[PDB]
């Protein structure tokens, strides 16, 4: 259900104001 | 990204619930019989001192949990009295966050533990408590509106000093920080062993993610010192455990609030922003603090 754009944001080394995913990452996306 | 229409809809849901609490519970009790009002007065003031008797001691925590549960159970048969007392408890817990946690932030730890326990033992309390938190402190769900108009001030939980003078900024900010401190604690505590296999945590760590994300997604023209205050109160209460929960993703979000958000508002010289940057710096220097563990 996670958009590819959200997956890209979780893969990035940073978030940006206005673009933080509202829903926390599942464990698979935490390093 | 955040959909601010849904957060606004969520805000006005809890605001409508506060209004529903007044009509469907408070006035019924005002129009009610005397012998029951006396019993609830005896119960109302037998309950209020318990929250202040909390200490840093787990043994003392368990005592207060037990004594409040017996008093709430005294009303369990009687729906109007039961919901009236839970509304009172929810108000008293928030009031404690506004007053005692404000002066002694670490006191949010025992109070959060007590509240989380009451929230699963008596789950009608969850909606009453969350409605009271959102009404008094809309930051708990990431709601922000302009406070230039009188209506906006009211929505964001400001009180009146008198006729047409708002409460001073320090009073409001310190109340918001104390309330959010308590909620922050609750989101990062684990359920006691008696519930953890049987019950979902009613206000889990995801709700702390929502707060930070939604504030970071809020139009910057609506950010005020209070956002930074509650984020610093949140940090002192839960940053260690937030990192445990979400690791590198938590870290990106802490950097976003502590470096980027403070930088973007730097010319406002918000006192809360300066403190949040100090907390970021302590973490960057491998010196992040947490409230001391409770003693035996
Ligand atoms: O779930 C979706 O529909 C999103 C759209 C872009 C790729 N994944």
């Amino acid at each position: 259900d996670l958009a590819e754009e959200t997956l890209k944001i979780f893969r990035a080394n940073k978030f940006e104001l206005g673009l933080v995913p509202d829903i926390p990452p599942p464990p698979a996306l935490v390093a | 990204m955040t959909n601010f229409d849904k957060i606004s809809k969520m805000f006005w849901h809890y605001k409508d619930k506060i209004a529903q609490i007044k009509q469907d519970i408070v006035l019924p009790i005002k129009k009610a019989d005397v012998n029951v009002r006396n019993l609830l007065s005896r119960h109302k003031r037998k309950i209020n001192p318990k929250f202040g008797q909390l200490t840093n001691s787990n043994q003392q925590l368990f005592k207060i949990q037990n004594e409040l549960t017996q008093l709430i159970n005294d009303t369990k048969g009687d729906s109007l009295a039961y919901h009236w007392i839970l509304n009172f408890i929810a108000k008293a817990v928030v009031h404690q966050a506004e007053t005692e946690v404000r002066v002694k932030p670490e006191s949010a730890l025992p109070l959060g533990k007590l509240t989380l326990y009451l929230l699963v033992q008596f789950p009608e309390l969850q909606e009453l408590f969350m409605a009271r938190l959102v009404k008094k402190c809309p930051f708990v769900i990431g709601f922000t509106c302009e406070i230039d108009t009188e209506k906006g001030r009211q929505n964001m939980g400001w009180k009146r000093n008198n006729e047409n003078k708002w409460e001073d900024n320090t009073s409001y900010d310190e109340r918001m920080g104390g309330i959010l401190s308590l909620f922050a604690i609750i989101t990062r505590l684990q359920l006691p062993q008696e519930f953890i296999t049987t019950t979902s945590h009613p206000f889990p760590i995801a709700l702390s993610w929502h707060i930070l994300a939604r504030i970071c997604n809020t139009p910057l023209n609506l950010i005020t010192n209070t956002h930074f205050v509650i984020l610093g109160s949140w940090w002192d209460a839960a940053a260690v455990q937030f990192l445990q929960a979400y690791g590198n993703q938590a870290s990106k979000l802490l950097i976003l609030i502590g470096e980027e958000l403070t930088s973007r508002m730097a010319e406002k010289k918000y006192v809360g922003a300066a403190r949040l940057r100090i907390l970021l710096e302590a973490w960057q220097n491998n010196n992040m603090e947490s409230f001391p563990e409770m003693s035996p």
